[PDB]
């Protein structure tokens, strides 16, 4: 969010949230698909890789390139840049690439349930299975798959070089005007590593966070149209939406209430950094002058990076019992939802791993908040450093 | 392939019975082997299947807890165990095999069958006599002759020609049952040249009671 | 259960002729099997899954259909193939058979020939007599028989056996017997079977002598 | 491997090489199990949680206490040292906690069998099961996750504490002899940083090493004892052990052809580490003094950073595509070599769950080469930093 890259930081991303909230209001709710009425969109769609080709897509295709070619062409216009290629085009095309990964993921799950129905089949009647069907099932998952590694190589190669446009940039900015800013101590350590570290970090924090919420928003029509045969939640009875309802609660309230119960921890990670700062700087002293070394103040200064660097090993402990009885209890929750269904016999074997994949892959998908700590530790401690070293 | 039932089989009401079924020429782990009814109206039923792989079955849900199949893959073979017979258990039971695994040929093939009889009468033995034209009926080109063979009890009985070398112009008719007693005929029509020239004979046997009697047809 | 209705119960054709015959089910089955049982026979499959032959059976046999309706052709009917004619489901697991549809064969008519044979004289010693009829080689298989003695009718206590059609010339049979004791067999002089058919309107008669043998 | 902790660093790694090597030797096929026959070693096992404390597991902890405890009594009376017990004793118990949560998996892979064959008996009948043996079912699996949860929390505080004992053993040693250490240029950076990067990044790659090592053990038997139900492999027909060669091939290949197609990529991380310090050195010395900007210097110096940084990402789609075929065709290559014993109707669902689990989880904890370039970057760079900076 510098000067030098992205045209105007503040206006900016205003605007492209508001422009995108529009744009999705129009086309989700507000019924888009009347375009759909106008050309021959069918509607119907297949399982194989075949999938992609369909006007049920094409339209979405046409349509997004719509919206962001005029988001970018005002932008053009009003305020004129240097790196306005890569600052407005690329980050189009990074967001449009994770949302294709998402629909990949959709596709496989949608296959799941003819493969298992056909096995069930052929254990409880074997004269009605011949093995060209089960090959013919691999063929198309493979066909599935092959699109899956093409794009993800591709798609990494550009986020690398997307990224290491943001750092000459910003580094041409601050070399450009290097002699005000050459007597702040530690010039060369900032403009020589803190630009790649913040660029990469920003960089995966928020790809992560946008993968999130479009896998969130992708499977939720699959479980309202698929929660009609299971009408009997295990205890509670009936509820009209029971298996959304009881989704949404589980993933939701266990993000929430496992970032909440490990709340203290950043204070204590940058108190720690803090006083192994001091240290540091403590001992620099000693290393060209003569009456510096102190055994007694570094025996204290030790003593401080001990007495304080326990707090953090215990105070996380209540951090690592809510997250493995998450992390268990959930490997049996997902198919706890499906006990009467079953003894009822109403659900088929083919449903059930439909079933069990959703909640799968909502609950892998949903694990950056245990590893997105980073957002707590240096990127916060790097975007303040930074700052503080440009007046 | 040859699939070789057991024989025919009278039993007492309220009894059980087993039945068996080998197979030789193929094995069974490849096939099922299902039983099948046919009582006299002729119309034909499904009892049960078994794969002898894992050792599943399956039953009709009529015939549940009446009998069951169970199988033996040591020595190739099948059994049905069938209990409380009542009076309407007179029927014929078929096995068979399909293959599941490896289709090449007759994807079915059926045994022979074993007649099965429930009521309370006892055994009886055959009683025959021969049949000889009246005199003066030798004026013809042809001459007919007849073996009787009355008051039996239960199936079968097996009638038979010269020892089977007089396979032509021959006709048996089927058995009719008359207050626990069966009777059955034949005819056998031959060339006038042939009787009293050269000698015949009805051969007849019965199972059950262990009875083989030949009479010749002599001329009046 | 899926319950399949089979139609027409009786069929007839002659030499050279086709027919056609229906198992029409009651839901998706997919999966049919039709067979073939002669008298006193196992059955025996013709076709698999409603198109593929099995193995070595006369070219003439083949059927054809889809969804709940189906149907057997026979191309040329002959003298080999009279019998009754099954189908069977398969799709479900309890699996049903079908009705049968006895096929005949028709022929130029053809008249029978009549024999009577008095009670044997090892039947004398046993203390009851029997005297029998018999008709062979007969068109079409409506006949009926009668019993006089010396003139005098008698109707009951008869017993009749019918055989099934032959399957090399497409005839019949009929047996007949009328058993006695001695008292009444020795009182009497003339015996006599006799019947009509549609061959001649005059009825056919056979009969012996008591005295005369 | 320093001398202020771990006593010798030289005879003392042959020693628990050899060490542990015999004891194996004996255990295993020396047949050693004959102290099973001193007790009543009954030899079957439940699938409960009462599987931990019968007579078989616990002949085996009172065996690896009186090995540790000799080896440890030799060194401890050949040699002294100041922190031997942590030295000695805190690795016994790391691995040995190690080689516990390798046993709970097997424990949770066994239970999968009667869980999956009740569920399909359950499905083809509804007029079989009712609810409460599904409940017991989800019972057994709580018991043994609850014990999975207590040991995995406390061997998490332990490790940390370990290495930071470690941290303050090689401080102490540094700290001691300083006035000699004093001159070499850069010497706060090192007893400040390098000592805790090189204690924690060895102490997580050794494990997961080990790990990986344990798990394999752990697992072939039990594929040696379940192959007796698939003799007829796909395509190239009947084999002895078809299962035990097909795993053991597709897991050690996938990994070795994995790690020698990408064997060019620490030479190009090196030489970006170097050309990356001499843009930093070089502009250290423009801030304190004259000019020493030179902007044609500058120019030339950045260029050298990037012409050398393109080309680490274009060798290195080379890596991804491979890396990526292989992990989407593991999720059914488990389950293609079960197609002709499943038309054969030999195995049933409960004992295709084990094998899928099987491979997944050797997948799983076979993972770590993927994520072990660290290893082959910082770690390297570190020691020979450290050691250099050592007369």
């Amino acid at each position: 969010m510098f000067k030098s890259f992205f045209p105007k930081p503040g206006t900016f991303f205003l605007s492209a949230f508001v422009w995108a909230l529009i744009a999705v209001i129009f086309w989700q709710a507000g019924g888009g698909d009347w375009v759909a009425r106008i050309t021959g969109a069918s509607g119907q769609i297949p399982i194989s890789a075949a999938r992609f080709w369909s006007l049920d897509f094409l339209i979405f295709y046409a349509y997004y390139i719509v919206c962001v070619g005029l988001f970018a062409l005002f932008w053009f216009i009003y305020s004129p840049h240097r790196w306005q290629y890569w600052s407005i085009l690329g980050t189009a095309l990074i967001i449009f690439v994770t949302w294709f990964l998402v629909e990949v993921g959709v596709a496989v799950n949608a296959w799941y349930a003819p493969f298992y129905d056909l096995i069930q089949t052929a254990l409880s009647s074997p004269h009605k299975v011949t093995i060209e069907q089960f090959y013919r099932e691999v063929g198309v998952f493979l066909g599935i798959a092959l699109i899956a590694v093409v794009i993800s190589v591709l798609n990494n190669f550009f986020v690398s070089h997307y990224v290491f446009r943001w750092r000459t940039a910003m580094n041409e900015y601050y070399m450009a005007n290097w002699q005000q800013l050459r007597h702040i101590e530690g010039a060369a350590q900032r403009v020589q590593e803190d630009t790649m570290r913040f660029a990469s970090t920003l960089e995966n924090m928020g790809v992560s966070f946008i993968n999130a919420i479009m896998t969130l928003i992708a499977f939720l029509p699959v479980l309202v149209t698929l929660s009609a045969h299971v009408p009997e939640l295990p205890i509670i009875g009936h509820i009209p939406y029971g298996l959304v309802i009881a989704a949404i609660v589980w993933s939701l309230m266990g993000t929430g209430l496992l970032a909440v119960v490990g709340i203290k921890l950043p204070g204590l990670e940058f108190k720690n950094q803090r006083v192994e700062a001091a240290y540091r700087k403590e001992l620099v002293y000693g290393e060209d002058d003569a009456t510096r070394a102190t055994p007694p103040t570094v025996r204290e200064l030790f003593s401080a990076v001990r007495k304080n660097y326990f707090r953090l090993y215990f105070h996380y402990m209540y951090f690592n019992i809510a997250r493995i009885l998450y992390l268990q209890v959930d490997n049996v929750f997902g198919l706890f939802l499906l006990f009467p269904s079953i003894v009822a016999g109403t659900i088929t074997l083919g449903l059930m791993t439909q079933i069990t994949n959703v909640f799968g892959q909502v609950r892998g998908a949903f694990q950056y908040l245990i590893n997105s700590w980073t957002t707590l530790v240096e990127l916060m401690s790097i975007y303040k450093r930074l700052r503080s070293f440009e007046h | 392939l040859k699939l070789l039932d057991s024989g025919a089989e009278l039993v007492k009401p309220g009894a059980s019975v087993k039945l068996s079924c080998t197979a030789s020429g193929f094995n069974i782990k490849d096939t099922y082997m299902y039983w099948v009814k046919q009582r006299p109206d002729q119309g034909l039923e499904w009892i049960g299947r078994i794969d002898p792989a894992n050792g599943n079955s399956k039953y009709d849900p009529k015939f549940q807890g009446k009998a069951t199949i169970t199988a033996d893959t040591s020595s190739n073979t099948a059994y049905l165990q069938v209990s409380s017979l009542t009076s309407e258990d007179t029927a014929v039971y078929y096995c068979a095999r399909w293959l599941v695994r490896g289709r090449r040929g007759t994807m079915d093939y059926w045994g022979q069958g074993t007649s099965v009889t429930v009521s309370s009468a006892k055994t009886t033995a055959p009683s025959v006599y021969p049949l000889a034209p009246v005199c003066g009926d030798t004026t013809g080109s042809s001459v007919t002759l007849g073996c009787l063979v009355k008051g039996y009890f239960p199936e079968p009985v097996t009638l038979t020609w010269n020892s089977g070398s007089l396979s032509s112009g021959v006709h048996t008719f089927p058995a009719v049952l008359q207050s626990d007693l069966y009777t059955l005929s034949s005819s056998v029509t031959v060339t006038s040249s042939t009787w009293p020239s050269q000698s015949i004979t009805c051969n007849v046997a019965h199972p059950a009671s262990s009875t083989k009697v030949d009479k010749k047809i002599e001329p009046r | 259960d899926i319950v399949m209705t089979q139609s027409p119960a009786i069929l007839s054709a002659s030499p050279g002729e086709k027919v056609t015959m229906t198992c029409r089910a009651s839901s998706s089955v997919s999966y049919m099997h039709w067979y073939q049982q002669k008298p006193g026979s196992s059955p025996k499959p013709w076709i698999y899954a409603t198109s593929n032959l099995a193995s070595g059976v006369p070219a003439r046999f083949s059927g054809s259909g889809s969804g709940t309706s189906y149907s057997l052709t026979i191309s040329r009917v002959e003298a080999e193939d009279a019998a009754t004619y099954y189908c069977q489901q398969w799709s479900s697991n309890p699996r049903t058979f079908g009705g049968g549809t006895k096929l005949e064969i028709k022929r130029a008519d053809a008249a029978p020939t009549v024999s009577i044979f008095p009670p044997s004289s090892e039947q004398l010693t046993s203390g009851g007599a029997s005297v029998v009829c018999f008709l062979n080689n007969f068109y079409p298989k409506d006949i009926n028989v009668k019993w006089k003695i010396d003139g005098s009718e008698r109707q009951n206590g008869v017993l009749n056996s019918w055989t099934d059609q032959d399957s090399k010339d497409s005839t019949y049979s009929m047996s007949s017997t009328l058993t006695l004791t001695k008292d009444e067999y020795e009182r009497h002089n003339s015996y006599t079977c006799e019947a009509t058919h549609k061959t001649s309107t005059s009825p056919i008669v056979k009969s012996f002598n008591r005295n005369e043998c």
